[PDB]
RNA sequence: UAUCUGGUUGAUCCUGCCAGUAGUCAUAUGCUUGUCUCAAAGAUUAAGCCAUGCAUGUCUAAGUAUAAGCAAUUUAUACAGUGAAACUGCGAAUGGCUCAUUAAAUCAGUUAUCGUUUAUUUGAUAGUUCCUUUACUACAUGGUAUAACUGUGGUAAUUCUAGAGCUAAUACAUGCUUAAAAUCUCGACCCUUUGGAAGAGAUGUAUUUAUUAGAUAAAAAAUCAAUGUCUUCGGACUCUUUGAUGAUUCAUAAUAACUUUUCGAAUCGCAUGGCCUUGUGCUGGCGAUGGUUCAUUCAAAUUUCUGCCCUAUCAACUUUCGAUGGUAGGAUAGUGGCCUACCAUGGUUUCAACGGGUAACGGGGAAUAAGGGUUCGAUUCCGGAGAGGGAGCCUGAGAAACGGCUACC
RNA sequence: GGUCGGAUUUCCAACGGGGCCUUUCCUUCUGGCUAACCUUGAGUCCUUGUGGCUCUUGGCGAACCAGGACUUUUACUUUGAAAAAAUUAGAGUGUUCAAAGCAGGCGUAUUGCUCGAAUAUAUUAGCAUGGAAUAAUAGAAUAGGACG
RNA sequence: ACCCACUCGGCACCUUACGAGAAAUCAAAGUCUUUGGGUUCUGGGGGGAGUAUGGUCGCAAGGCUGAAACUUAAAGGAAUUG
RNA sequence: CGCCCGUCGCUAGUACCGAUUGAAUGGCUUAGUGAGGCCUCAGGAUCUGCUUAGAGAAGGGGGCAACUCCAUCUCAGAGCGGAGAAUUUGGACAAACUUGGUCAUUUAGAGGAACUAAAAGUCGUAACAAGGUUUCCGUAGGUGAACCUGCGGAAGGAUCAUU
RNA sequence: UGAUAGAAUAAUGUAGAUAAGGGAAGUCGGCAAAAUAGAUCCGUAACUUCGGGAUAAGGAUUGGCUCUAAGGGUCGGGUACGAUCAACUUAGAACUGGUACGG
């Protein structure tokens, strides 16, 4: 099927290289997963040596970390917004590696708002100690928090979907995140 | 191709076991184990080919699924089984004890040893390493993973294994001074002491070796095997003691002691 | 390479697993990742003191150094992080007793951290394949002087 | 084993070939052929085509025995011996053959994997199995569904199978039962705060992501968010755990989560010891077979440098349908234009690129040879390729397998 | 020639390696070497010699380990290693000889003893190493030079 | 301008044969089996044949590059006697 | 009375040119059609599990008169879920065929024009002697044929020679 | 909005068309008709007066819709620069339909 040797290849003088063997299968590719959004579907793939490999077919939802506040949320992903390579994988909502979504915002504002007590936007003696230890550390960042407002916040995916099934991701802060709304995550 | 093979041709076996030319087309093929395939001695060479006790193979498998023969204490019913460096071979009939130690020309010998020498083995450390959980062990040459190790062992060291437990004893550092046995390359089989270690980062340590008349050596460091301190080996070395004769003075002793 | 539009492609191009927190603010706002490829070659301070990315960098990138050290002249600068050497040598032939110029041309990655021109001696280190063509990093570079310092206008 | 002779002339000396001369694990053929030892042998031409038969199966004390099998058996009325068939497991990817393709390709020597996969061998390794525990499920042991077999058939024909009735597992799915605390998370209960505690939950191993540690050069301090555990309450404080590599975002560890949740023994032989609340109670040996992960062994894949015959009546070639590099992604076991999107205009070459030829598989080697050389190497070993030609794929650790399948010619 | 023309040895000669001095790099700073002890407090008990001494007067601690204010490059040659086995050359061995093969040999054959299965060559490339003639290359000239 | 003596460079010549060559002859055609200063081109028995073919140049004539099948025991050089 | 050249002529052989859009085989390949498995969007014969689920009648225990609880033989049918064949959408891989293109090797061919061999054929005598016009070179024209002629060149000439 | 009108719809005509299978067998002769056709991309031989031959030959594509990317003008400085205006060409992608599209 799909062969990924080099032996199809022109040298780097250009010559034509002339046929060596059959293909091999210790040399082969397989067809692009394509990731869809919503209603998970997950096929196994059996590899060399065993090794399930596990092709994400149209999934729903995955786990994506505030690197800033340290933790990870389950969250569910809306759209694909931008993509650096192809802007038909953003046009077909396709989930690959480095594609930047926006998931949900929902999850990471209750556990902000339990761990800090500060209603991003706009009762316990033990919880109001933990929000009194924790205080000096609430402010985050006002581009973060105008996206909690709607409800959506700007990730990028960290995962191969296509290889492990799982979209997870890391929330965008900082200059990355200032590059993506700067590039095309503005304007609508 | 398309996997493993499963046959050694004669004429493709380690030129070591002394395999005649003729009578057979294939070589014993030692089994997966404890040692590479060229450095290792397969069950069946020794017990036929070495030993004599056993005229072909089929009396090689019947001596060993009676369960005569152990390798570094276990039975090892395999006809192939790749014993090697330092391995000992205990007969309970025949009340024999044999470690796997080259002789002076490259060549497994036939050596005797004691049940309290046959009670332990001597193992290089081929590596150092964190497991998991975070416990450290040592993996020798003979592919014992031994879990625990002292924090002073590093690579190229040797350890000593109780060979009942798989539990160091005591080791030896890698040092200028200390008795050390070739175990690779064209020096194999002889015994000297480490006079200098010159590092080439980057690839293949070398390691300057003398033996008891001073004739000095190079070689690898990977076919360099820590045996004990200056003399006094941690284990009995065979007749010759590596000391590699030339063949003039070689042929003055076979025609001094075969006249008498 | 502190400018000269790093971020001049489709994606942010950063370290891989670098995190700079947006809350600490320490006195760099850029925590720069680096190494030392090993085998006694200085790291450049422009690789330190840098912002260019090159994730096939031997100093801030993931590749690494292993196996063959060759030199070379460079014959050509003109792709993109990557020139071509000329590694001269004279092969003999025996029934002759005497040898004859051969030459192989070695396609070669070139961090931002060397500036490299037609003419130099470079110092390459074999790394993993990187390209089609390239399984070699600039380690050294060996420009000097040039030889131009007595070729310019004259009063 | 550093050797030459005949032939142009009327004769001569040269050039110069023709001829002779000697070998050939160098083929064929002619004549001849008594002995012993050794032993090549449908390579060349046709990798042309094949009748027939054989060349891959395998069972130990130790997976499944109600054969309506034989012997009949060691309490042996659950079984116990041997054991067809048939499930299960392993093997069939080795070997063996051939040299058609193949000219930096194969391959040789030498590198690399800090760029990966690895059944088996060997060594090491698993008290954590609790949906959201203040909704735990037989563990003296879960469930059905099938083969062989019974019986009824179809087809000229096949190593074709259909319908119905049974029944196992180390097949196939499910499913519990084992220290001890510690450290974190949450939280009813602290009155002028350098004011802490009942009580629940989590923490095995794999998966995926994010983040953190993974240190290190020999001397000291004065104030500043820093009375954050500074004891005559300003009596100048007993400090630094941390491996390897030439080198790493390495080994490993930590935190928050994640998962069509992986594994964490519902298995088998032999012996059946010890003990006291003598209950057919509690403990208990030597093995077999499984299983996670890491090492190892066997490897595999890719890979660094240099090296290949004739040809210019082959001088430019590659770049449309990747050529050369960059970024990102996808795919892969993994690197890499391997592929895709975008981008740049590169890459090789008179040091012979590109093309053409080969009555080319490469090497170890062989013949001859003073030395240097010349010719050969289909062929006993190593590597590679293929099984009429193509392509594709299933099972598997491993095949793009052909005494496997699918399709086309 | 005291063993019926054969050890021994500054009587030395001839080759071959190393160190030092003569204007003489062998770069380098961190620290454990503690000099073939620069400098002989205490001691020359051998009938005279320039071939054999003890806790040493802070004693250039320069007699090797792992990091540079640390690196001109190259050819060539030396040694080492690597270059599978078979094969080639070749050591041993009465396969009855020989081609071969890797065997075999010796007793006390009464209870087994013992030698082997060497060695060389294997070209180029790569690897480590000594050499520094030969042949290239580089250096301080608008000094942007070195020493510190 | 001429004479003489030197000197560098040049066209040549004469004698001799050190040396070379098969010889004719040659101061280079020498310093070659006592075989190596550097470097370019060309030849490999006589014919077929500088033919055929392809390419390239040329208006053309033609030039440059340039085989093979086949055939053949000589062709040839220098000298000697007639 | 040597040697020797060419045309023409018979025999044979070798290739060459050659109308025939010649022919044959093989290699690569543009386009068109496109088997097959694999991935994927679907599809859903059957083949099944839990909670159930309702009716027609039985057994057993209970006010014992009807009445009531659990069990069974029958079948819909539905919330439920899993498995799943035929069939099937779109992809990459891509055999194979058709036509065309191109490269390679081999090959038929009326006729034409060469070469060679083959002994004694016909015509002349071109060369070797100053070969009877000295030979030869390049170029051009001409002629049955060897050849002749012009222009420049060479001596390998028949002259090393006229202070 | 002129050209005599109306009715009917035989044959033969005149002009225009269509045709199963065959495909020039027709005929002096492919006469007549048919086939081709725009544009974009690819590919293009002999021969040649080197200018051509050439649209040689030969082959793909073409609609709609929804997008994407390029190509432009004026207004502006310190005795790290953006408003705003406007045009039709080219190229690419998704989707879509009785595979239709120079209809
Ligand atoms: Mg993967
Ligand atoms: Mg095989
Ligand atoms: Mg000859
Ligand atoms: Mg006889
Ligand atoms: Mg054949
Ligand atoms: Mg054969
Ligand atoms: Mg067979
Ligand atoms: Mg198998
Ligand atoms: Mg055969
Ligand atoms: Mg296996
Ligand atoms: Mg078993
Ligand atoms: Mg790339
Ligand atoms: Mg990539
Ligand atoms: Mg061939
Ligand atoms: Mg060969
Ligand atoms: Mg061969
Ligand atoms: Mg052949
Ligand atoms: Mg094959
Ligand atoms: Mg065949
Ligand atoms: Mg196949
Ligand atoms: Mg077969
Ligand atoms: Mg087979
Ligand atoms: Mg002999
Ligand atoms: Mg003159
Ligand atoms: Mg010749
Ligand atoms: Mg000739
Ligand atoms: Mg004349
Ligand atoms: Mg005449
Ligand atoms: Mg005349
Ligand atoms: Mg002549
Ligand atoms: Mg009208
Ligand atoms: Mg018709
Ligand atoms: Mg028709
Ligand atoms: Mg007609
Ligand atoms: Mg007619
Ligand atoms: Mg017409
Ligand atoms: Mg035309
Ligand atoms: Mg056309």
């Amino acid at each position: 099927g799909i062969s990924r040797d080099s032996r199809h290849k022109r040298s780097a003088t250009g010559a034509k290289r002339a046929q060596f063997r059959k293909k091999r299968k210790f040399e082969l590719g397989r067809q692009p997963a394509n990731t869809k959004i919503g209603a998970k579907r997950i096929h196994s793939v059996r590899t060399r040596g065993g090794n399930k490999k596990y092709r994400a077919l149209r999934i729903e939802t995955g786990n994506f970390s505030w690197a800033s506040e340290g933790i990870s949320k389950k969250t569910r992903i809306a759209g694909v917004v931008y993509h650096p390579s192809n802007n038909e994988l953003v046009r077909t909502n396709t989930l690959t590696k480095a594609a930047i979504v926006q998931i949900d915002a929902t999850p990471f504002r209750q556990w902000f708002e339990a761990h800090y007590g500060q209603t991003l936007g706009k009762k316990s003696k033990n919880a109001e100690r933990k929000w009194a230890a924790r205080a000096a550390s609430a402010k985050i960042e006002s581009s973060v928090e105008s996206q909690f407002s709607a409800g959506r916040l700007y990730a990028c995916i960290s995962s191969r979907p296509g290889q492990s099934g799982r979209c997870d991701g890391y929330i965008l802060e900082g200059e990355e995140l200032a590059f993506y709304l700067r590039r095309l995550t503005a304007k609508k | 191709a398309r996997g493993p093979k499963k046959h050694l041709k004669r004429l493709a076996a380690p030129h070591h076991w002394l395999l005649d030319k003729l009578s057979g087309c294939y070589a014993p093929r030692p089994s997966a184990g404890p040692h590479k395939l060229r450095e290792s001695l397969p069950l069946i060479v020794f017990l036929r080919n070495r030993l004599k006790y056993a005229l072909n193979g089929r009396e090689v498998k019947a001596i060993l699924m009676q369960r005569h023969v152990k390798v570094d204490g276990k039975v090892r019913t395999d006809t192939t089984y790749p014993a090697g460096f330092m391995d000992v071979i205990t007969l309970d009939a025949t009340n024999e004890n044999f470690r796997l130690v080259y002789d002076v020309k490259g060549r497994f010998a036939v050596h005797r040893i004691t049940d309290e020498e046959a009670s332990y083995k001597l193992g290089k450390v081929k590596k150092v390493q964190l497991g998991k959980k975070g416990v450290p062990y040592v993996v020798t040459h003979d592919g014992r993973t031994i879990r625990y190790p002292d924090p002073n062992i590093k690579v190229n060291d040797t350890v000593k294994i109780d060979l009942a437990s798989g539990k160091i004893t005591d080791f030896i550092k890698f040092d200028a001074g200390k008795l050390v046995y070739v175990t690779g390359g064209r020096n194999l089989g002889r015994i000297g002491t480490i006079v200098h270690k010159e590092r080439h980062d980057g690839g293949f340590d070398l390691v300057h070796i003398k033996d008891s008349l001073d004739n000095t050596f190079v070689t690898r460091l990977n076919n360099v095997f820590v045996i004990g301190e200056q003399g006094k080996p941690y284990i009995s070395l065979p007749k010759g003691k590596g000391i590699k004769l030339s063949i003039a003075e070689e042929r003055d002793r076979r025609r001094a002691q075969q006249g008498l | 390479s502190t400018e000269l539009t790093v971020q001049s492609e489709r994606a942010f191009q950063k370290q891989p697993h670098i995190f700079n927190n947006p809350k600490v603010k320490t006195s760099k706002r850029t925590k720069r990742w680096y190494k030392n490829a090993g085998l006694g070659f200085k790291t450049p301070k422009t690789a330190i003191e840098g912002s260019y990315i090159d994730k096939k960098c031997p100093f801030t990138g993931l590749v690494s150094i292993r196996g063959k050290i060759l030199t070379g002249t460079v014959v050509s600068t003109k792709m993109h992080r990557t020139i071509v050497i000329r590694r001269a040598y004279l092969h003999y032939i025996p029934k002759y007793n005497r040898y004859e110029k051969r030459h192989k041309n070695v396609p070669v990655h070139v961090s931002p951290a060397f500036r490299v021109q037609v003419g130099d001696i470079v110092t390459v280190g074999q790394c993993r394949p990187i390209s089609k063509t390239v399984r070699f990093n600039v380690v050294k570079v060996s420009a000097a002087a040039g030889k131009a310092n007595k070729q310019f206008a004259k009063f």
